[PDB]
C-alpha cells in the first residue's frame, strides 16, 4: 500500500524507511527522527530563529537578538512558496511524520515526553516546513559559509598605514593577509587545473 | 574536515575507497544522525548533521559522496551611504532609496520583553552603521535565496547514478563546500561547490566597497569556473580544509590563510607512502592523523640547523635532540593524563616564543593578539574542534623560508637580527620555563595530554541535554565528529558495495521522564575512542538479516 510506512530498526537502532511515495518517505524520518532526537531538535529550532530566551531567559537575549538580525524571514517562506508538489512534500511529510509523533508525545507524557522537558520546564510544540527548512539555514550556511572579518580587515589595514605609512602598510597588510599564496598544497594537482 | 578518496589506481582489494572525517566539534547526543530511506526513488544508507532531509554522508549502492568546508571568498561588506536628514534612506545609483525593516520582539521566560528592527538595503542585512561617517554595512552573501535550493540539492544527489547526474546537482548547491564522489567502477572526482561572486575590476574582496552602486557584483559566476577534478592522475583526492587548486583565493577572515605549511600534507605523505591501499589502511589514517603534531614537520629543520654549532651540554641543543628523536605521533601514558614524549610542550613554549618576538612585534595593538596563536590553545575540556597550524605559525613559516617563499617580505620580522640568534633566543626561553616546572632531566618530563569532550550545549552555546549528559574521552583525537568509509566492488565479498561508519555517542538521545536512558543512547562511545566502526546496511536482505524491530504505520495525506 500507498498508505504504508514500515521502520526497520537495525541492531544500533538505525532507523530504515520503506515508502512508496516522497510524503510517505519523509513523513517516516521525520517521525524517528522526534522518537531519537526531539529535545536536541527542539534546542537546534530555538537555537537557528532566536528563541532561547523565551524557555532560558535573560541570559540568552543577545543571543536571540544576534540570531535575528542575521537573516530575513519573509526571503526563506518566498522560497518554500516558489517549491513545486513533490520539492514541497519532502518538508511537508518530514514536518507531518514529526508532528504525529508530538502529538502521541504530549498526549502521554508520563512516559513518552523525554526528561529534559520536564528539566527545562517546557513542552514541544508542532513543526511547519519552514522549521525544517531553518535547521538546515541556520546551521550548514550561517555556521559554515557566512564567513568574513572585513571591517576589521579594514581596522587592521587603516593600524598598519599609520605606523609604516600609506605605502608600507598595504604592502604589510599583503604580508599578513595576502589573497593567494602559489606554495599552498592544493586537493587538485597543477597538471590537471 | 578530512577527507581521503582512493580511485581504481591507488586501490587495493577494491575498486575505490572513501573515508570521511566532518570535524563539527564533540556533542551530547550525537551532532549526526543515522538514517536509511528506501522508496520513491531513493535507496540509501548513512549518516547526516541535524537529521537534515538530505544526506551528507553515505551511499546508495552505486556512489558515494562526503564533504568538507570549502571557504571561498562568498561574503563582501558594502558601505552604506546614510543620509542625516531622510532617514531610513540610503543613496544607491544615484537615488535616495529606502530600507525594509522588520520589528522584533524577543520574549523572555522571567523577565520583560525585548523589541527591536532589523534593516535591510539591496545588498543584505544591516550589521552595524556608524552614524559619525553616515555609514551602515551590510553583509552580502552570494548564496543568499538559494537557501532553499542547497537544501534540496543535498537530497536530489543521493538519487545520481554517475558523475554526469551528480554534476547536475553539484551544480546547484550554492554555499561554499567541498563535494566528493565515488562509484562502483573505481571512478573518483571532486568540486568545490557554491555560488561566487563576479566582481567588478579593481574590488579587493579582503575589504569594504561603496554599496553606492558601481560597486555591485556584476552578478554570479558559472559553474564552469569552480574548481574540479575527476578521476586525478594520482590516484586520489585529499582535503582537511586546504586551497582547492593553484591560485584559488581564500574566506577573507584575516585569521584564515592558504600558504606554504598546511596540515592536508600530513595525509598526502601517508597516502604517496604506499603505492596501493587497502580498506584497513586507508581506515587507518584515521589513527596516525589523529595523533600527528602539525608544527613538527615545519620547523624542525629551522631548529635543527640553529643548534647544529652548540655543545651537547647546551640545553637548548638537548630540546632540539629530544625532537629529532620523535615522529611526532603522540601517545598517551600507561596514567591516562600525560604525553610520552614532551614534543608538543617544546614546540608550543617555542612557538609561542617566536610569535612574541616576530608577527607580534610588527603589529600594533591591539591587533597584535590576533597573531599571538601557537595552535596548542585547549582548556580542561580538551579542544572545541580541530587542532590546525596558527594563522601566525603561517606567516612565520613564510618569513623562515626566506627567499624560498613567494610572499614578499615587505617589513623583515626578525628585524634585522640573524634568524638563528632569534631562535635560540625562544629556544632559551623554552628551556627556562619548561625546566622551571618539570626540572632539569628531559626524560622524566611528564606533560599534560589533551583531552576530549561531548557536550551538552550545541556550538551555539544553547543546551541541548542536562549537564550531567556531558561525555569524556581521555584522548584527544584530531578527527572526525563521525567517520564513515564507503569501498566499492571489494574482491573480499559478493557485495558490491561495504560500508561502516560511527555515530557517537549513539543513535538515540531518548530519556524517559523516570531517567531510563534508551538502549541505543550510549553503544556507539566506546567504539568510537578505540577507532573502531559497524556496518551500514542498504539491502533488504541485510536489513532483514540484522532487524532488532519493526514499526508499521497506516497514513494518508
Ligand atoms: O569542514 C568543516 O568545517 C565541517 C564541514 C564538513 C562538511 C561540510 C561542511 C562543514
Ligand atoms: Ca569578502
Amino acid at each position: 500500500s500507498s498508505s504504508e510506512i514500515k521502520i526497520v530498526r537495525d541492531e544500533y537502532g538505525m532507523p530504515h524507511i520503506y515508502a512508496n511515495d516522497t510524503w510517505h518517505l519523509f513523513y517516516g524520518y521525520g517521525y524517528v527522527v522526534a522518537q531519537d532526537r526531539l529535545f536536541q531538535m527542539e534546542m537546534a529550532r530555538r537555537s537557528t530563529q532566536g528563541t532561547v530566551a523565551e524557555v532560558l531567559g535573560k541570559d540568552f537575549v543577545k543571543f536571540d537578538k544576534d540570531i535575528r538580525r542575521n537573516y530575513w524571514p519573509d526571503a526563506i517562506r518566498a522560497q518554500i512558496a516558489a517549491l513545486s508538489p513533490e520539492d514541497m512534500s519532502i518538508l511537508q511529510g518530514y514536518a507531518d511524520g514529526m508532528n504525529a509523533w508530538i502529538d502521541k508525545v504530549n498526549t502521554n507524557p508520563e512516559t513518552l515526553l523525554p526528561k529534559q522537558f520536564n528539566t527545562f520546564g517546557f513542552t514541544p510544540k508542532r513543526w511547519e516546513p519552514f522549521d525544517v527548512a531553518m535547521i538546515f539555514v541556520g546551521t550548514m550556511a550561517n555556521r559554515f559559509s557566512d564567513s568574513t572579518s572585513e571591517i576589521d580587515n579594514l581596522a587592521l589595514l587603516t593600524a598598519l598605514k599609520d605606523k609604516y605609512g600609506v605605502s608600507q602598510g598595504m604592502a604589510v597588510f599583503n604580508q599578513l593577509k595576502w589573497l593567494v599564496n602559489p606554495s599552498a598544497p592544493t586537493t587538485i594537482a597543477v597538471q590537471e587545473s | 574536515s578530512n577527507m581521503w578518496v582512493i580511485g581504481k589506481s591507488k586501490a587495493q582489494d577494491a575498486k575505490a575507497i572513501m573515508v570521511n572525517g566532518p570535524q563539527f566539534g564533540w556533542y551530547a547526543p550525537a551532532y549526526t544522525y543515522g538514517i536509511g530511506l528506501h522508496g520513491a526513488g531513493y535507496d540509501v544508507t548513512g549518516n547526516t548533521p541535524f537529521a537534515y532531509p538530505g544526506l551528507v554522508f553515505g551511499h546508495n549502492g552505486v556512489i558515494s559522496w562526503g564533504s568538507t568546508a570549502g571557504f571561498g571568498d562568498d561574503v563582501d561588506i558594502f558601505a552604506e551611504r546614510l543620509s542625516a536628514e531622510k532617514p531610513g534612506y540610503y543613496l544607491h545609483n544615484g537615488k535616495w532609496v529606502k530600507m525594509l525593516s522588520r520589528e522584533e520582539t524577543i520574549t523572555v521566560k522571567n523577565g520583560q520583553a525585548e523589541t527591536f528592527t532589523v534593516w535591510r538595503t539591496v545588498h543584505g542585512n544591516i550589521l552595524q552603521t556608524d552614524q559619525t561617517t553616515q555609514t551602515a554595512y551590510a553583509k552580502s552573501r552570494a548564496w543568499d535565496g538559494k537557501e532553499v535550493a542547497s537544501l534540496l540539492a543535498w537530497t536530489h544527489q543521493m538519487k545520481a547514478k554517475n558523475w554526469q547526474e551528480w554534476t547536475q546537482q553539484a551544480a546547484k548547491q550554492a554555499l561554499t563546500i567541498n563535494w566528493y564522489y565515488a562509484d562502483v567502477n573505481g571512478n573518483i572526482g571532486y568540486v568545490h561547490t557554491g555560488a561566487y561572486p563576479d566582481r567588478q575590476s579593481g574590488h579587493d574582496p579582503r575589504l569594504p566597497v561603496p554599496g553606492t552602486g558601481k560597486w555591485d557584483w556584476k552578478g554570479l559566476l558559472p559553474f564552469e569556473m569552480n574548481p574540479k577534478v575527476y578521476n586525478p592522475q594520482s590516484g586520489y583526492i585529499a582535503n582537511w580544509n586546504n586551497s582547492p587548486q593553484k591560485d584559488y583565493p581564500a574566506s577573507d577572515l584575516f585569521a584564515f590563510l592558504w600558504g606554504g605549511a598546511d596540515r592536508v600534507t600530513e595525509i598526502d605523505r601517508l597516502l604517496e607512502q604506499k603505492p596501493r591501499l587497502t580498506a584497513d589502511q586507508a581506515w587507518d589514517v584515521i589513527r596516525q592523523t589523529s595523533r600527528q603534531d602539525l608544527n613538527l614537520r615545519l620547523f624542525l629543520p629551522t631548529l635543527q640547523a640553529a643548534t647544529s654549532g652548540l655543545t651537547q651540554s647546551d640545553p637548548r641543543r638537548q630540546l632540539v635532540e629530544t625532537l629529532t628523536r620523535w615522529d611526532g605521533i603522540n601517545l598517551l601514558n600507561d596514567d591516562g593524563k600525560t604525553w610520552q614524549q614532551p614534543g608538543s610542550a617544546i614546540l608550543n613554549v617555542w612557538l609561542t616564543s617566536m610569535l612574541k618576538r616576530t608577527v607580534v612585534a610588527a603589529v600594533p595593538m591591539p591587533f597584535d593578539k590576533w597573531y599571538s596563536a601557537s595552535g596548542y590553545e585547549t582548556t580542561q575540556d580538551g579542544p572545541t574542534g580541530s587542532l590546525n597550524i596558527s594563522v601566525g605559525a603561517k606567516i612565520l613559516y613564510e618569513a623562515v623560508q626566506g627567499d624560498k617563499s613567494p610572499i614578499p617580505q615587505a617589513v623583515d620580522l626578525f628585524a634585522g637580527k640573524p634568524q638563528q640568534e632569534v631562535v635560540l633566543a625562544a629556544l632559551e626561553d623554552t628551556w627556562e620555563t619548561l625546566s622551571k616546572r618539570y626540572g632539569n632531566n628531559v626524560s622524566n618530563w611528564k606533560t599534560p595530554a589533551m583531552a576530549l569532550t561531548f557536550r551538552a550545549n550545541n556550538f551555539f552555546g544553547v543546551p541541548q541535554a542536562a549537564a550531567e549528559e556531558t561525555r569524556h574521552q581521555a584522548e584527544y583525537q584530531n578527527r572526525g565528529t563521525e567517520n564513515d568509509m564507503i569501498v566499492f566492488s571489494p574482491t573480499t565479498s559478493d557485495r558490491p558495495v561495504l560500508a561502516w561508519d560511527v555515530v557517537a555517542p549513539g543513535q538515540s538521545g531518548f530519556i524517559a521522564p523516570d531517567g531510563t536512558v534508551d538502549k541505543h543512547y550510549e553503544d556507539q562511545l566506546k567504539m568510537y575512542e578505540n577507532f573502531g566502526r559497524k556496518s551500514l546496511w542498504l539491502t533488504k536482505q541485510d536489513v532483514e538479516a540484522h532487524k532488532e524491530s519493526q514499526e508499521v504505520l497506516h497514513v494518508q495525506r
